[PDB]
């Protein structure tokens, strides 16, 4: 992963007991963007007709 | 064509009957099913001999 600059503090409860507050900068830098390659198949069969 | 006498006034008509033969050797179930699901123009008689 990436080494993010973190601080330990309550901030209006948006990090409530499991939650994480993330600055817009990290999403502006494409810190965590990832590529997913999906495979879709269209088959065709010599049907009885 | 004359309702009375006039023996020499006549009309000749004709009913032409055309015949076409299609022989399908080595039939397959697929071919037969396609032929079944294919519908032909009406007023055309089709007789199928088998063997």
């Amino acid at each position: 992963g990436q080494n993010m600059r973190v601080a330990f503090m309550p901030w209006n409860g948006y990090n409530f007991e499991d939650s994480i507050l993330v600055s817009e900068r990290v999403v502006q830098e494409d810190r965590f963007t990832t590529i997913h390659i999906q495979e879709l198949a269209c088959v065709s069969r010599d049907t009885k007709l | 064509i004359s309702p009375h006498v006039n023996k020499d006034a006549r009309d000749q008509y004709e009913i032409r009957t055309h015949l076409r033969l299609v022989d399908i050797v080595e039939p397959t179930e697929k071919t037969v099913d396609a032929l079944m699901r294919l519908d032909l123009a009406a007023g055309v008689d089709v007789q199928i001999s088998l063997g």
